[PDB]
RNA sequence: GGGGGGAACCUGGGGAACUGAAACAUCUCAGUACCCAGAGGAGAGGAAAGAGAAAUCGACUCCCUGAGUAGCGGCGAGCGA
RNA sequence: CUGUUGGGAAGCAGCGCCAGAGAGGGUGAAAGCCCCGUAGGCGAAAGGUGGGGGGAUAGGUGAGGGUACCCGAGUACCCCGUGGUUCGUGGAGCCAUGGGGGAAUCUGGGCGGACCACCGCCUAAGGCUAAGUACUCCGGGUGACCGAUAGCGCACCAGUACCGUGAGGGAAAGGUGAAAAGAACCCCGGGAGGGGAGUGAAAUAGAGCCUGAAACCGUGGGCUUACAAGCAGUCACGGCCCCGAGGGGUUGUGGCGUGCCUAUUGAAGCAUGAGCCGGCGACUCACGGUCGUGGGCGAGCUUAAGCCGUUGAGGCGGAGGCGUAGGGAAACCGAGUCCGAACAGGGCGCAGCGGCCGCAAAGUCCGCGGCCGUGGACCCGAAACCGGGC
RNA sequence: GUGGAGCCUGGGAGUGAGGGCGCGAGCGAUAACGUCCGCGUCCGAGCGCGGGAACAACCGAGACCGCCAGCUAAGGCCCCC
RNA sequence: GGAUGACCCCAGGCGGUAGGGGAGCGUUCCCGAUGCCGAUGAAGGCCGACCCGCGAGGGCGGCUGGAGGUAAGGGAAGUGC
RNA sequence: GGGCCUGACUGCGAGGCCUGCAAGCCGAGCAGGGGCGAAAGCCGGGCCUAGUGAACCGGUGGUCCCGUGUGGAAGGGCCAU
């Protein structure tokens, strides 16, 4: 018997290019563009999902550091303190409580201070 | 038990190979032929059983030896073919070529040697030779050999 | 088609009972006068081809 | 060993015969698998690039055209062009060994005799060559269609008259095969269609 | 009576080369492709100046087998009763 | 047959019936019973055939005894040159014959692989001879054959159009609908085309007609864009729009970020290939081998061609093959054998699990799979070589 | 020393253009992104990740997937960062 | 563990070119099938933010389309661009 | 340097070195018949490592293994070169 294509490619075409809506000019049209658009676009968000987790670690340190220099120290001193302490709160938590709850923030500052 | 219950048993039908059928298969592109040259190509190399690459083949620099024959070919001789006494051991009474033949012991167009291993059993045995140990033998346990022109 | 049988090694080899490939020595078809009796006569002999090679030339031989 | 149902004018009688305790299905496969190969046709063809009708030229010359290099139209990489491994007239029959295959038509009948779906008759009452008739003799047999039934018998009368029914299977016995046994869900069998089946097996 | 035609098939008269031998000349391809003559629903072959070792067989043709055997061979590649 | 849904029933429902016929194709959809058929039967005045049956005819036919008349000539035979055969000069016979020489008639002659002897076989130099075998223009039957880029080059007005001086090359192009009911008539328009009306179950089924993908072009809408640096995405957040602790679209800013494939030590690479999309496009098959594997049987396993049966039925068939013993160039011997003086030494060989039972196994057969050999052997591509023609 | 260690039999390969670096030599000119060997390494195949401005083979480190969690490596902590 | 691919628990492995091996998806065709799905709508087409699957894919729903399609389990290839 | 000599043996060969193959290398010991020596013993060429060439085809000596119906013969095999 014989077995043509028929309908398999068109149908694995088509969900490349689904996946490639949105893409600009023929990198959303061309089953070619679109996939090698889609091998790229791959590659990054998995690169991205793991540098997400860093660029909001730094972000974070950032915010905590503007908050600790109000209270006159730096943030690599506020950390020390944190640690001597025992204080396990993380960055993340660190950084909301430096904008939504500066009693707080200031509270875990001197624990920090006192730590040293 | 019908027609979609029968079913061959594990790994008594089992899947082709097929290459150059994409990424994925691990066998896609090159269809596990590697890079280039000679065996990489329809046609592929010359025999491996023989050729070494143009220089002189283990096969060809060993020497000859022993009668090839010739022209007009095969001498006609009186073949024989040997059965032990151990194969005799199904048998009773008088065992003779064509019985051995048709057990599926002695082949057609070969004469019957008998070979002296195994036991003898008291049989007549109808032979066109025996060898001295299988005669020996048979005598001593009780059998009858008889030999043919 | 079957395969044929090579005629070149079925002149020069003997498949053993248990399927090793043995051989005539070579280096004493001439050139002998100055060879020893020791090595006139350790050539006399047949010798077992190593394993790579008797399995190819057994390839060669289907019906023996 | 087992025992089979016979019918006759005396009754419900019993027959008892030694068919093989251990049905091997994968036997049985083996045996389908050989029947349904060997009735292949195998008359799917197509034509190489050197049996397709064009011409042997050169399309146009090796370089400087501008093209790909191409040889006659015939190359399968032509739209038109040969099929390249395509199927060609093909023998799918083999051999399958005498002893498997009477094997399998022991272990065939012995499956059916272990379900009580093997029933043997001694004649066909009435039936003359008429399906009406041999419907109404199935009827009191127990054979209402409700099953599908494999008919044995060297009575030609009897298979003429069966034969249209889409429940019924019709054979002569040296026609027993074990695929149209595993087809149905009923064996039934004449005494002397029972006993060229035991010779054949023996 | 002949002439000319007929898809293959057949017999006869002629008869390559690429290729293979990892070069090449003997050898291979192959008595193939092809040209020609003739035949017919077929054609050829056929009633032993046979075989060849069986004290044997009994025209010829064709299939299985014998057998990739016997042998042949720059005793190479291969060829092959 | 009726009812029912439907444009339509063959669907569904009720109640029946045929069947040596329930192969299959149709009919408005899916029908054993409406149609064409199918099973089973029937049929030729004319022409063809007639291998079967019957009948003519041609032809067919003894025994010894003697006689030695006849028994295929430029032949046998020998030599020279060559072909055929498995035989390539080989110890080279046999069969054929271009050249030279050149017999005999059975007490003649050819052959059994130089030759000679013995022992056999056979009757050359005249001719014919069914059948079993090959093929497929033609007719038919059937496909785990194709389904309009497939299948023949051609489903269609194709060996055509067209190309070529010519030999020769050689396409593309199938489908409205159940039924033409193929849209009267009116309206804009020179027409084309359209808008109404009308037909239709359906008219983006309207003939440029089934379905109607993709590239590609356009109209409308949402988001967005004129201080911005880019393999075009991705991660985050915010804005707007949409569908109703959620999601979809869009993208302002911030982070990160060197196409795909090929070939390479190394490519984003300024190395190859690709305009884009759709369709065609490359590891197969036969036979043999070698391993592995699923079964069958097991010192045995197995049949080939055929023959009978079947008409998607299987069986018979043991010829033969592999295995059961090896060693030796061989004669030959044999659980051994070869080298040798050896009873030396060495090479190559030689010996199941459980309570008669089971089980397992040599081996072998079949299926399957990997790989190898032979074929074009994964596909495409030369420059060339040869033959016959133009 | 129990390791994707080792040995034995068999099936299937691919590879037989390497390249950088460190060390040891030869050749070269105590030249070459040179060449040819040796021991090792990495790239090749880790052009995946951090550092080195950028950069196959230098330093750090062997990426099964997910996380808006933590600790470190080399390298860094004036701003770009 | 439990006895056997029943599922759970603890542990360790899981970068990768040539290449080896394993397990699957889908396409055409056969058996299953005188069946079954189908005009209350087959195949094919277009959507989908939904469900299952690691994935190749498979469901389901809306629209189109208007007559075919074909299960569990097996078989065979002109089988995936 | 001298005496006597021919082991510059025949038939084998445990065991190894080397090594992709094929080769190449060393070899105690047993038997046959020897040489030298009172003997123990040594002797299967040369202090050692180069002085060489696989197959095929063919020559010569021997052997008396095959001998195409049989006896021979032709021609081959085997051993040596
Ligand atoms: N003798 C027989 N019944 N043969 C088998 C049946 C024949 C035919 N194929 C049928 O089914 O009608
Ligand atoms: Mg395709
Ligand atoms: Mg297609
Ligand atoms: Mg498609
Ligand atoms: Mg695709
Ligand atoms: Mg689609
Ligand atoms: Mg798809
Ligand atoms: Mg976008
Ligand atoms: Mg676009
Ligand atoms: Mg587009
Ligand atoms: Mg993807
Ligand atoms: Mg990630
Ligand atoms: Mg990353
Ligand atoms: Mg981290
Ligand atoms: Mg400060
Ligand atoms: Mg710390
Ligand atoms: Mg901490
Ligand atoms: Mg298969
Ligand atoms: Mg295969
Ligand atoms: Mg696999
Ligand atoms: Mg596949
Ligand atoms: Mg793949
Ligand atoms: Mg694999
Ligand atoms: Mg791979
Ligand atoms: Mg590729
Ligand atoms: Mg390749
Ligand atoms: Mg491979
Ligand atoms: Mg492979
Ligand atoms: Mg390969
Ligand atoms: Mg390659
Ligand atoms: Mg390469
Ligand atoms: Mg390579
Ligand atoms: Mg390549
Ligand atoms: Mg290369
Ligand atoms: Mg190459
Ligand atoms: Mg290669
Ligand atoms: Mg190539
Ligand atoms: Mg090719
Ligand atoms: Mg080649
Ligand atoms: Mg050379
Ligand atoms: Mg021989
Ligand atoms: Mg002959
Ligand atoms: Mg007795
Ligand atoms: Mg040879
Ligand atoms: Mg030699
Ligand atoms: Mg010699
Ligand atoms: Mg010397
Ligand atoms: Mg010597
Ligand atoms: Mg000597
Ligand atoms: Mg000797
Ligand atoms: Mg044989
Ligand atoms: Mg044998
Ligand atoms: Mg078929
Ligand atoms: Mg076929
Ligand atoms: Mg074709
Ligand atoms: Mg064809
Ligand atoms: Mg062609
Ligand atoms: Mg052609
Ligand atoms: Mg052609
Ligand atoms: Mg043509
Ligand atoms: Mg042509
Ligand atoms: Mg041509
Ligand atoms: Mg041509
Ligand atoms: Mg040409
Ligand atoms: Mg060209
Ligand atoms: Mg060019
Ligand atoms: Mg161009
Ligand atoms: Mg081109
Ligand atoms: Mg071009
Ligand atoms: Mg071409
Ligand atoms: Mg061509
Ligand atoms: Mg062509
Ligand atoms: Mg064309
Ligand atoms: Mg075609
Ligand atoms: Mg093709
Ligand atoms: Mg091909
Ligand atoms: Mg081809
Ligand atoms: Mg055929
Ligand atoms: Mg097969
Ligand atoms: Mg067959
Ligand atoms: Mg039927
Ligand atoms: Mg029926
Ligand atoms: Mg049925
Ligand atoms: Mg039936
Ligand atoms: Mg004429
Ligand atoms: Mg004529
Ligand atoms: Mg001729
Ligand atoms: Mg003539
Ligand atoms: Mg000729
Ligand atoms: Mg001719
Ligand atoms: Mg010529
Ligand atoms: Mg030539
Ligand atoms: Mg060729
Ligand atoms: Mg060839
Ligand atoms: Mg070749
Ligand atoms: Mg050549
Ligand atoms: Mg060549
Ligand atoms: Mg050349
Ligand atoms: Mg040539
Ligand atoms: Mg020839
Ligand atoms: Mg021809
Ligand atoms: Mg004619
Ligand atoms: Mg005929
Ligand atoms: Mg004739
Ligand atoms: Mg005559
Ligand atoms: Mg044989
Ligand atoms: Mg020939
Ligand atoms: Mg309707
Ligand atoms: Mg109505
Ligand atoms: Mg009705
Ligand atoms: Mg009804
Ligand atoms: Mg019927
Ligand atoms: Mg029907
Ligand atoms: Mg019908
Ligand atoms: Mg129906
Ligand atoms: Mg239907
Ligand atoms: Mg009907
Ligand atoms: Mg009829
Ligand atoms: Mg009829
Ligand atoms: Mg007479
Ligand atoms: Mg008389
Ligand atoms: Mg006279
Ligand atoms: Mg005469
Ligand atoms: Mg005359
Ligand atoms: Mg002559
Ligand atoms: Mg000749
Ligand atoms: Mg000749
Ligand atoms: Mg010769
Ligand atoms: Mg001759
Ligand atoms: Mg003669
Ligand atoms: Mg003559
Ligand atoms: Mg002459
Ligand atoms: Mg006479
Ligand atoms: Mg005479
Ligand atoms: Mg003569
Ligand atoms: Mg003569
Ligand atoms: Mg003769
Ligand atoms: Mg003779
Ligand atoms: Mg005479
Ligand atoms: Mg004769
Ligand atoms: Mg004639
Ligand atoms: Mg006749
Ligand atoms: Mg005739
Ligand atoms: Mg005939
Ligand atoms: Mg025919
Ligand atoms: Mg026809
Ligand atoms: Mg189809
Ligand atoms: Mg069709
Ligand atoms: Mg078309
Ligand atoms: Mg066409
Ligand atoms: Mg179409
Ligand atoms: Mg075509
Ligand atoms: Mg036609
Ligand atoms: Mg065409
Ligand atoms: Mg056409
Ligand atoms: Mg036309
Ligand atoms: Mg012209
Ligand atoms: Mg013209
Ligand atoms: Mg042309
Ligand atoms: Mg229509
Ligand atoms: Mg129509
Ligand atoms: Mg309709
Ligand atoms: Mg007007
Ligand atoms: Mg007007
Ligand atoms: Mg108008
Ligand atoms: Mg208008
Ligand atoms: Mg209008
Ligand atoms: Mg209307
Ligand atoms: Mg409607
Ligand atoms: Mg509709
Ligand atoms: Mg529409
Ligand atoms: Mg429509
Ligand atoms: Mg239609
Ligand atoms: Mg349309
Ligand atoms: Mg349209
Ligand atoms: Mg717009
Ligand atoms: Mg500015
Ligand atoms: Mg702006
Ligand atoms: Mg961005
Ligand atoms: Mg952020
Ligand atoms: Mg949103
Ligand atoms: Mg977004
Ligand atoms: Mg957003
Ligand atoms: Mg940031
Ligand atoms: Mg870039
Ligand atoms: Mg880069
Ligand atoms: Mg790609
Ligand atoms: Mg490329
Ligand atoms: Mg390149
Ligand atoms: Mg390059
Ligand atoms: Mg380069
Ligand atoms: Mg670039
Ligand atoms: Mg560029
Ligand atoms: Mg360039
Ligand atoms: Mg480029
Ligand atoms: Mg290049
Ligand atoms: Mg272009
Ligand atoms: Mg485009
Ligand atoms: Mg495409
Ligand atoms: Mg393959
Ligand atoms: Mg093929
Ligand atoms: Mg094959
Ligand atoms: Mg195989
Ligand atoms: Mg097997
Ligand atoms: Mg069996
Ligand atoms: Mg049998
Ligand atoms: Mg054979
Ligand atoms: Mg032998
Ligand atoms: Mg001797
Ligand atoms: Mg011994
Ligand atoms: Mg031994
Ligand atoms: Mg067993
Ligand atoms: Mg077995
Ligand atoms: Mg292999
Ligand atoms: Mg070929
Ligand atoms: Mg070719
Ligand atoms: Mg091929
Ligand atoms: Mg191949
Ligand atoms: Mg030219
Ligand atoms: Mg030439
Ligand atoms: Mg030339
Ligand atoms: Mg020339
Ligand atoms: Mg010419
Ligand atoms: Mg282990
Ligand atoms: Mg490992
Ligand atoms: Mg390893
Ligand atoms: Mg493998
Ligand atoms: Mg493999
Ligand atoms: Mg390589
Ligand atoms: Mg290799
Ligand atoms: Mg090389
Ligand atoms: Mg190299
Ligand atoms: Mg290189
Ligand atoms: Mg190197
Ligand atoms: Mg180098
Ligand atoms: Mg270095
Ligand atoms: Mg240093
Ligand atoms: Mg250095
Ligand atoms: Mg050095
Ligand atoms: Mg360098
Ligand atoms: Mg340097
Ligand atoms: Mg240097
Ligand atoms: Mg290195
Ligand atoms: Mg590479
Ligand atoms: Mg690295
Ligand atoms: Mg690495
Ligand atoms: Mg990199
Ligand atoms: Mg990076
Ligand atoms: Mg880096
Ligand atoms: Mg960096
Ligand atoms: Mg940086
Ligand atoms: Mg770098
Ligand atoms: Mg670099
Ligand atoms: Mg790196
Ligand atoms: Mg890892
Ligand atoms: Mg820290
Ligand atoms: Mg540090
Ligand atoms: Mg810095
Ligand atoms: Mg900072
Ligand atoms: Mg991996
Ligand atoms: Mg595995
Ligand atoms: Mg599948
Ligand atoms: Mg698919
Ligand atoms: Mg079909
Ligand atoms: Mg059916
Ligand atoms: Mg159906
Ligand atoms: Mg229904
Ligand atoms: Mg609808
Ligand atoms: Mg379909
Ligand atoms: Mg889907
Ligand atoms: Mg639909
Ligand atoms: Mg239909
Ligand atoms: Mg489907
Ligand atoms: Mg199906
Ligand atoms: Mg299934
Ligand atoms: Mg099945
Ligand atoms: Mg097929
Ligand atoms: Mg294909
Ligand atoms: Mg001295
Ligand atoms: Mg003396
Ligand atoms: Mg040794
Ligand atoms: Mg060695
Ligand atoms: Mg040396
Ligand atoms: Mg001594
Ligand atoms: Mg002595
Ligand atoms: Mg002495
Ligand atoms: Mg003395
Ligand atoms: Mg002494
Ligand atoms: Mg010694
Ligand atoms: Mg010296
Ligand atoms: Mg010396
Ligand atoms: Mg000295
Ligand atoms: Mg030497
Ligand atoms: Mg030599
Ligand atoms: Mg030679
Ligand atoms: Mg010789
Ligand atoms: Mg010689
Ligand atoms: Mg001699
Ligand atoms: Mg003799
Ligand atoms: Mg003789
Ligand atoms: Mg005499
Ligand atoms: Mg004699
Ligand atoms: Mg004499
Ligand atoms: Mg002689
Ligand atoms: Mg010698």
């Amino acid at each position: 018997p014989r077995a043509k294509t028929g309908v398999v490619r068109r149908r694995k075409h088509k969900k490349i290019l689904k996946l490639a809506k949105g893409y600009w000019g023929l990198r959303s049209k061309s089953f070619r563009k679109a996939r090698e658009t889609l091998f790229a676009a791959g590659n990054y968000a998995y690169a991205h999902r793991k540098r997400r987790k860093r660029d909001f670690r730094r972000l974070w340190i950032v915010r905590i550091n503007a908050a600790c220099r109000q209270h006159g120290l730096n943030y690599s001193t506020f950390i020390h303190g944190l640690k001597k302490a025992g204080i396990e709160v993380d960055r993340k938590n660190l950084a909301d409580l430096a904008v939504r709850e500066p009693q707080v923030f200031a509270e875990l500052v001197e624990r920090a201070k006192a730590a040293q | 038990m019908k027609l979609s219950d029968l079913r061959p048993n594990p790994g008594a039908n089992k899947r082709r190979k097929r290459v150059g059928r994409g990424p994925g298969s691990g066998h896609g592109k090159t269809a596990t032929r590697g890079h280039k040259g000679q065996k990489s190509r329809s046609g592929g190399l010359k025999d491996p059983r023989r050729f070494e690459g143009g220089r002189s083949t283990t096969l060809m620099r060993l020497p000859k030896r022993g009668m090839q024959g010739q022209v007009p070919g095969e001498i006609k001789r009186p073949r024989y073919q040997g059965v032990n006494l151990k194969d005799l051991a199904r048998f009773e009474g008088e065992v003779t070529p064509e019985l051995l033949v048709r057990a599926g012991l002695l082949k057609k167009g070969y004469r019957l040697k008998i070979l002296g291993e195994g036991e003898a059993k008291p049989l007549k045995v109808v032979a066109h030779a025996f060898s001295k140990s299988a005669l020996e033998k048979l005598k001593a346990a009780g059998g009858e050999p008889v030999l043919l022109e | 088609p079957k395969m044929k049988t090579h005629k070149g090694a079925k002149k020069r080899v003997k498949i053993t009972a248990s399927g090793k490939v043995v051989a005539m020595k070579t280096g004493k078809r001439h050139l002998n006068w100055q060879k020893s009796g020791k090595e006139i006569r350790q050539k006399g002999r047949k010798f077992v081809l190593a394993k790579p090679e008797a399995e190819r030339i057994k390839l060669l031989l289907p019906y023996e | 060993v087992y025992q089979i149902p016979v019918l006759s004018p005396s009754g419900r009688r019993e027959l008892a015969a030694d068919l093989p305790a251990e049905i091997n299905p994968h036997l049985l496969w083996e045996v389908v698998r050989w029947q349904l190969a060997k009735r292949r046709r195998g008359t799917a063809s197509t034509k190489t690039r050197g049996e397709v009708a064009y011409s042997g030229r050169k399309i146009w010359p090796q370089k400087h055209t501008g093209r790909a290099r191409h040889g006659d139209i015939g190359a399968p990489i032509f739209v038109g062009g040969g099929v390249v491994f395509g199927p060609k007239p093909r023998d799918y029959s083999y051999t399958l060994p005498k002893k498997v295959r009477k094997k399998g038509l022991a272990m065939a009948v012995a499956d059916r005799a272990r379900e009580g779906k093997l029933l043997l008759v001694e004649a066909f009452a009435g039936v003359n060559g008429k399906t009406k008739e041999f419907l109404a003799w199935a009827k009191e047999a127990g054979l209402d269609g409700s099953e599908s039934v494999l008919l044995v018998t060297g009575n030609e009368l009897v298979r003429r008259a069966a034969r249209n029914l889409p429940w019924v299977v019709t054979l002569a016995p040296e026609g027993l095969n074990v695929y149209d046994i595993v087809r149905t869900e009923r064996l039934v069998m004449d005494l002397d269609a029972w006993e060229v089946f035991q010779n054949r097996i023996g």
